[PDB]
Order: C-alpha cells, then sequence, then structure tokens
RNA sequence: GCGGUGGAAACUACCAAGCUGGAGUACGGUAGGGGCAGAGGGAAUUUCCGGUGGAGCGGUGAAAUGCGUAGAGAUCGGAAAGAACACCAACGGCGAAAGCACUCUGCUGGGCCGACACUGACACUGAGAGACGAAAGCUAGGGGAGCGAAUGGGAUUAGAUACCCCAGUAGUCCUAGCCGUAAACGAUGGAUACUAGGCGCUGUGCGUAUCGACCCGUGCAGUGUUGUAGCUAACGCGUUAAGUAUCCC
C-alpha cells in the first residue's frame, strides 16, 4: 500500500481540491481528481470517492481529508475577505 | 423406479396436505399440491396406458 | 465435534443480554433455565459460555415484572451454542422474554 | 479483500465496523469492495449486531 | 429431438449456410441417412461422414462453395420442407412435380425407398412427398 | 348431569319486576322459570387443581358457565373462559402460573394479560367483565393500584389485593346469534316497550296530536321529565379512582 | 369419386421387443425480499403529562384561514398509539403472474448443478374448466398516528365546483369473505431444435495457481448491454429474435 498525495489550488472564485490515490494489496490506479470550480461539493466527491475505493485505509483517507478540509477552509476565509 | 414416484408423491400430498388443512391460506404451495397431483395423474394414465393387473395393483397398494 | 448428533434434529444458538447488577443467580438460576431447557432438548448443550460485559449502544424499556423502572448501558452476554430439535423453540422464546434478568433475546441457526 | 477464512457473524465485529461508517450506516459493495454475498452476509449479520444494540442506529454528529 | 426429425436436419441445413457455415452436424437416424445419400449424389453437398461422440453416430456435412467472392457460395440452397406432421401430403406418379422444369427435386417415399423424381417418375410408384429442395 | 343439587333452587319469581308492586324496571314478564346457576365466583380453595367436566348452559346468562371438580370431594361451576378444553385443569391460588382459564391475585402477574373476573375491592363475590366475551386488560401496576382498561374503553386504577380469573371469557359468537323468530324477545321475559311519540301527555312529555308528532320539546327527554341525550346522570363526588373515561 | 380384387412396406398408424439424449425420480450440494404463521426491534410522526420561557408559530408566488397570553411553537424527560421499515439498494436475487426488503424462528413450495443411481417416451399445448390475481370498491368486526377523495374555510381568478394553503370524513392497516378489472407491459402465448462475436452480472462445476482466500480460463442455467447474418413499412429485434423451421391455443 503506497501513501497519498491531496493537491489543492487556491485561485479567488475558485477552489480545486485534487485527490490522488494509491494501491493495496490489488494493483490499481488511481489519477489525481481535480474537483471543480462550480459549487459542487469536493469533500462529499472526494471523501466518497475514498471509500468508494475500501483499497484506502482509514488512516490514509483520513489524512487527504483533513489537508483537503484545511484549503477549503483556508479558501472560504479568503473568499470572504480579500486575502489578495 | 415408478411406483417410489407414485408412493413418494403419495406421501408428498400428505405430508403437505395435513400441513396445509391446519394452516389454510398459503396460496403458494397449492401450485405444488396440484402440480404433484397432475404429475402423478399423468404417472397413473402412463402405466395405466402400459398394464392392466399392475396397474390395478398400484390401485390396490393406495 | 458438533456434526455428531445432528442426524435426527437440529442445530441452534441463542443471544441473551443480561442485567449488568447482579453477580449471583446470573450464571446459576439462567443455567438452571438451560436446565428446563435440558428438559424440553436433551441433546449435545454444550459451550454455554459467558461474554464479558461491556457498554452496548443504546437501550431502555427493562419491563420488570410491574417495575418499568430500569435504563441501561451495560449488560451481560450470554450466547448459548445448544442444540434442538426444532419443535419446542418458541417456549424457549418466551422463556427468554418473560423472565427478568433476559432481555433482548435473539435466537439463530447457524449453518 | 479480507475475507480471513472463519465465516462472518455478529460475533466478529473486527470486519464488522471496517464496514460501517463512524455514522454507523452500511456501505455499498462497490465501496466495500466485496461480492454479492459478503455484502448481504454482512447485511443481514450487521442488522442483527443492529438489534443486540452493539452497533448504534445513529451517531451524534460532532465536529472539533 | 423437437417434434421433427426432418426438420431437424433440413433447418440446420439452412441455418447452416445462411451464416456461411460450410459444416453441418446432425444426427443420423435412417431417413437423414437415406437422405444424405440421395442428396450427396445429386451434387449439392460434398461429404457426409459418420463418427461418435459418446457412441451417438452422428452426421458432419460439408456443404459446397465457389471461390472467395461477396459470399462464396453463389447459388443459394433453398431448401424447403412440404409433407409437414399433421398435414401429410401424398401424390400419385401423375401430381409429381418437376421442381423449376427439373433444376430441383423433390425427395419423396415410396414403396421402394426413398428416391427423387427421375427415380420416382420411371418407377411409375407414387409415394409422400417429404420435401423438395431447389 | 343435571340435579347437581347446586343448581341451588329457591330463586325470587321469574324475570320480577316489583318493589312494592309498580312496574320500577319496565318491560319484564314471560319466559320459562330460568332457574338460576349459584356459581363460584370468589373462589375459596386456593392451590388445590381441579378439572373441567361439563359446559352447562345458564339461562341467566349471555355465556355459559362450566361444572368443575377438585381433588377433593367439591363441585362448583365457573364462567368458562375462550379455549376450555374438556378435561383441563384450573387451579386458584397465589403463585399458580397464567393459564387461560385460573385465578391469582392482580399483584402477581405481568402486565398486558386478557383477565375476565377482577374484583373491585377484597372480600367480594365477582363483579366486573364477567359477560359473554368482555375482556379487561391490564395497564402497569403502582403502590396499591393497578391501572385497569376493562372492557368499555375506560381505564380505572383498582385495589392490588384482588383476585382475578385470567383467560378470554368465551361465547363471543352471541355478537351474532340473530333473534330473527321476533318472538323470541318475549321468550326472554322482555315485553314489548312503547315509544315516546305515540303515547298521550299524561304519560310522557312527546305525548303528541295529530300524526307523527315531532318531539316539540328542546330536547328528547325520558317519561320523567329528564334530558336523554348527552345529560351525564354521575354523581360528582363519589370515588375518583377513574383515570380518564375514554368515551 | 366410391366399391371389389391382386401386389409393395419407405412414411403415419398398428403388433411386439429393446434403447437413452427428451422427461422424471432417488442422492449430495447450492442460492433466494418464494409463501404463510409466531415472536422481537428502533428511528420518526402525532397526542397526552410534567419543567423552562413569553409572543408569535405555521404557511405562501405574495398573502390569508388556522393555532397562540387559557402560554403556542422551541427544548428536556415521561408514557401511549398506529402505520411504514432509512443507509444496505445494484443497469441487483426470487416468484407462474400480481408481487416480494427491519431481524429471528417454525412449516412448506419452486429453481439450478453432478454422478448414470433408477423408470423407459411417461412429452408439448390446452377448448370448456379450476386456481391465483396491484390498486380502488363492497359485506361483517376491530383499529385509526400520518396521508387524504368528498366536504368546509381561506387565497389566486372576471368567474374557480380546480392547481396553492388550513382543517378534514370514508379509505389507507388487520381478521374473515365477495368483487376479478389495470398501460395486469417485455405494449412480445407456450415448447423444442438450429444460427457471429464483444462487454457484463448471478448461481454452481472442472482444471491452473497455490495447497487458502484469491486469480485465470472454461461446462452449463439465468439476467443485461452493443452487435454479424436474416427479418422488418420503418424504428429496431438479434441465441432471452420480432431469424430460420415444427407443433398447440
Amino acid at each position: 500500500k503506497p501513501r497519498l498525495v491531496l493537491k489543492f489550488i487556491w485561485m479567488e472564485k475558485n477552489i480545486g481540491l485534487a485527490l490522488d490515490q494509491t494501491i493495496p494489496g490489488h494493483g490499481t490506479v488511481p489519477l489525481s481528481p481535480y474537483y471543480f470550480w462550480p459549487r459542487k461539493d469536493a469533500w462529499e466527491e472526494l471523501k466518497v470517492l475514498l471509500e468508494n475505493k475500501p483499497w484506502i485505509s482509514q488512516k490514509q483517507m483520513i489524512i487527504l481529508l483533513n489537508q483537503a478540509t484545511d484549503i477549503i477552509n483556508l479558501w472560504q476565509q479568503s473568499g470572504g475577505n480579500l486575502a489578495s | 423406479s415408478v411406483e417410489f414416484q407414485v408412493f413418494c408423491f403419495t406421501n408428498k400430498i400428505r405430508r403437505l396436505t395435513l400441513h396445509l388443512e391446519l394452516h389454510k391460506k398459503d396460496y403458494s404451495s397449492q401450485r405444488g399440491l396440484r402440480k404433484t397431483l397432475g404429475k402423478r395423474q399423468r404417472l397413473l394414465a402412463y402405466l395405466l396406458k402400459i398394464n392392466g393387473v399392475r396397474y390395478k395393483e398400484l390401485i390396490s397398494k393406495l | 465435534p458438533e456434526p455428531q448428533c445432528p442426524p435426527g434434529l437440529r442445530q441452534y444458538e441463542t443471544m441473551a443480554v443480561l442485567r449488568p447488577d447482579m453477580t449471583e443467580d446470573e450464571r446459576l438460576t439462567l443455567t438452571q433455565k438451560y436446565e428446563e431447557l435440558l428438559v424440553a432438548g436433551g441433546a449435545m448443550y454444550v459451550e454455554v459460555f459467558n461474554r464479558g460485559v461491556i457498554p452496548l449502544a443504546y437501550s431502555i424499556k427493562r419491563k420488570n415484572k410491574a417495575g418499568e423502572t430500569n435504563n441501561y448501558l451495560d449488560g451481560i452476554y450470554l450466547l448459548f451454542t445448544y442444540f434442538t430439535k426444532p419443535e419446542s423453540i418458541s417456549p424457549l422464546e418466551a422463556a427468554l422474554v418473560t423472565d427478568d434478568d433476559v432481555i433482548r433475546s435473539s435466537s439463530f441457526k447457524i449453518r | 479483500p479480507i475475507q480471513s477464512g472463519d465465516r462472518i457473524d455478529y460475533r466478529n465485529m473486527s470486519l464488522i465496523s471496517r464496514f460501517i461508517s463512524e455514522q454507523g450506516k452500511i456501505l455499498s459493495r462497490r465501496v466495500n469492495r466485496l461480492t454479492l454475498k459478503q455484502q448481504r452476509l454482512i447485511t443481514s449479520a450487521i442488522k442483527q449486531a443492529r438489534i443486540l444494540s452493539l452497533l448504534p442506529f445513529l451517531n451524534n454528529e460532532k465536529q472539533f | 429431438m423437437g417434434k421433427d426429425t426432418i426438420a431437424d436436419i433440413i433447418t440446420c441445413i439452412r441455418n447452416a449456410d445462411m451464416n456461411r457455415k460450410g459444416t453441418v452436424r446432425i444426427v443420423s437416424t435412417n431417413i437423414t441417412e437415406n437422405i444424405v445419400k440421395i442428396l450427396l449424389r445429386e451434387g449439392f453437398i460434398e461429404n457426409a461422414r459418420k463418427h461418435q461422440e459418446r457412441n451417438k453416430y452422428f452426421l458432419v456435412l460439408t456443404l459446397r462453395h465457389r471461390r472467395n467472392k461477396k459470399g462464396p457460395y453463389l447459388n443459394t440452397f433453398h431448401l424447403k420442407r412440404v409433407s409437414r406432421p399433421g398435414l401429410r401430403i401424398y401424390s400419385n406418379y401423375q401430381r409429381i412435380p418437376r421442381i423449376l422444369g427439373g433444376m430441383g427435386i423433390a425427395i419423396l417415399s415410396t414403396s421402394r425407398g426413398i428416391m427423387t423424381d427421375r427415380e420416382a417418375r420411371l418407377e411409375g410408384i407414387g409415394g409422400e412427398i417429404l420435401c423438395y429442395i431447389w | 348431569n343435571p340435579r347437581n343439587n347446586l343448581i341451588s333452587g329457591q330463586r325470587r319469581c321469574g324475570k320480577g319486576r316489583n318493589a312494592r308492586g309498580i312496574i320500577t324496571a319496565r318491560h319484564r314478564g314471560g319466559g320459562h322459570k330460568r332457574l338460576y346457576r349459584k356459581i363460584d365466583f370468589r373462589r375459596n380453595e386456593k392451590d388445590i387443581y381441579g378439572k373441567i367436566v361439563t359446559i352447562e348452559y345458564d339461562p341467566n346468562r349471555n355465556a355459559y358457565i362450566c361444572l368443575i371438580h377438585y381433588g377433593d370431594g367439591e363441585k362448583r361451576y365457573i364462567l368458562h373462559p375462550r379455549g376450555a378444553i374438556i378435561g383441563d385443569t384450573i387451579v386458584s391460588g397465589t403463585e399458580v402460573p397464567i393459564k387461560m382459564g385460573n385465578a391469582l391475585p392482580l399483584t402477581d402477574m405481568p402486565l398486558g394479560t386478557a383477565i375476565h373476573n377482577i374484583e373491585i375491592t377484597l372480600g367480594r363475590g365477582g363483579q366486573l367483565a364477567r359477560a359473554a366475551g368482555a375482556v379487561a386488560k391490564l395497564i402497569a401496576k403502582e403502590g396499591k393500584s393497578a391501572t385497569l382498561k376493562l372492557p368499555s374503553g375506560e381505564v380505572r386504577l383498582i385495589s392490588k389485593n384482588c383476585s382475578a380469573t385470567v383467560g378470554q371469557v368465551g361465547n363471543v359468537g352471541v355478537n351474532q346469534k340473530r333473534l330473527g323468530r321476533a318472538g323470541s324477545k318475549r321468550w326472554l321475559g322482555k315485553r314489548p316497550v312503547v315509544r315516546g311519540v305515540v303515547m298521550n301527555p299524561v304519560d310522557h312529555p312527546h305525548g303528541g296530536g295529530e300524526g307523527r308528532a315531532p318531539i316539540g320539546r328542546k330536547s328528547p327527554t325520558t317519561p320523567w321529565g329528564y334530558p336523554a341525550l348527552g345529560r351525564r346522570s354521575r354523581k360528582r363526588n363519589k370515588y375518583s379512582d377513574n383515570f380518564i373515561i375514554r368515551r
């Protein structure tokens, strides 16, 4: 079981959260799924994809979700203000 | 083995009937009782078609 | 060792949870009603073993005989890996509903 | 994976609770990645353990 | 093994070559053996071979073709039953038809054996017309 | 076996209606002699078994009664419940387990049970829910009372040390036994009742004039002047033992 | 055409005797929301009973009727009630169809697979007949929280018997029946035999691999999606045909 990377991007309007996932005991190829500019859910889409995998351990899913959460959180604050 | 089919279906109808008459509303096993009656009945017309005396013995056994 | 007797009759396993308070007449009296089952069943009645008391999820509604008092969070987890005729299981259900120290008794039929 | 030879019963609370969420609800076959048979058998077993109050019917929501 | 043992062979012929497959496996009863015996010698098919699979003697039959075309057999075979079970047909030595003038044959059950129009027209006998191909 | 020497013989004559001789319980008279059956309401022999040998028709009741023997030499009659197998054994007592037909005090039993013959206080014979299908249930108990739903859609906390014969009382099929012979009402000792419109103003308050008289008064009244719809005839302060009327 | 008479025996029929692949049975497994009965379950909703607190709550396109100082709604606890069973739920499993999903037990139908273990054509269809048959309906008795024809009020509207909203009765649920209709639809009666593939799912069977879960091919049965041939007026159907043929209604 390889281990993992969320990649975020912040531009003022729009978050992207990108989940790159990895192999269980069964050889698999994930992408990085990038979740998108419209208000359509990023955390639900990401976490659900991970749960749908089961190929991801709980520690792995959670660490990536915590990082994802943190960025959505920073993003909400910057959007409500102007940080940039 | 034919008389084991007729006799086996007869014990099938005995145990299923004493199931069904003290129960009275299972409309699924009614088909099972009627498929068994028809299946046995085509066997009895079969063995009656073959023989006389031997089918008379099948009547006299039950 | 268990497939010796099931030419003839059936196999079950009853899960029953208990009160958390009493430690006496709990292994005793419920084994005495297990002997009432022995008058009923009379087969390889073994492995009636006990499981430790732990906090369950949510339970209300003891229904004592005219008590109707105690909420709960804990319970002793008995399970009887017993073995009997398929006749007279409903009286085991009534015996494991009506008695006080047995609440929420679900029997099963392992294969 | 995780079939582990021994059959799934309500007494086996190890592989069970890998299948429910922390919110306490049953996950589907395409998430848990089992066969249909494993899915139905843990379904009946999980609902049995739901009767014995081994598992909550609802977990209270939490933050922070 | 349905109702007919002759729509067995015949429908295996039509369904065989309408999908261009040049190979038939059928049961070998007496009347199937007689039909393929009076059918290999009339240029419609190529070879008939008996063998066994579970000691059940079958006929594998090789159809005719030509060379690499849009379809490798030009003349479509056009097999047809006549005396259906439940509607038996019977002919004298008058009614016995020259199919398309003679380009088809009408295999039929004489008291001799089963013939064609050549081998039942010279005899003067008549009988139950099994089927005619053309 | 008729003439049990338990039919008890002498009564007050038939379906009587005379206090001083005046008609005071109306529409009574006629029928057979209807010799009563002295049955055993208050079971004074506890913790001794007794079989059931005969289901005799009591003409005084709507239901049947049954003759019960004992291991000792006695004979009684009790109300048999629904499910009285012939030859089945009933036994009163304080710790006797619950069976369809036996009696026990109202404490030593669970809640939510079908019982016909209950007592409203100690020492009495038997008061409540003893008709031909009258079944009383138990809501949960209290310190010295017991909330009991009796067959009127009515609940009542009651004294907990009262005898009670657990079972649903039989002969329910008198709900549908039609009296279609139309003079069979007179066989029960029940004379025909006249109606208030077709009487005279000296007799009933709705004594009318020409034609089918409308009821005339502001309210439909009894023949003694009280309004006969909705007016609850109950003393305002008797017991306060009932919880809710629920009717 | 009918009759008499003399010949033939392949086919239908007949007589007799074997046969097994058709069909069953015996056996071992196997999957299942198949049916019925009995027990048990917890969310939620409503109502009632308490503690708090005090002016709205609810509703809408916008309002209003309603409810609320007699303390509503909200919140916490206590009971009771009936009805349905969230996630699992899948282009999934089963039933002949209608239908069938909270769990457990009991009785019981049906299917599928293997070995020759047995009988030896016992097969298919089915007039008339018989059974079952969603929902609404009706008789009889229960029960009645939610929803809700009719009805009643408010709104929109020229008008509104309607869509919206607030109350709300029969009904919905159950017992025992009757009724026997539905877009009861796959808009496709049933059965057998034969005719490319690809991608799937479900159940079992064999071999590989390990010696144990996998995993690959497969033998079948069932379910689905694209699709050759052929058919079709076209759309499309296409081994589960609407193809090729045979039988029966």
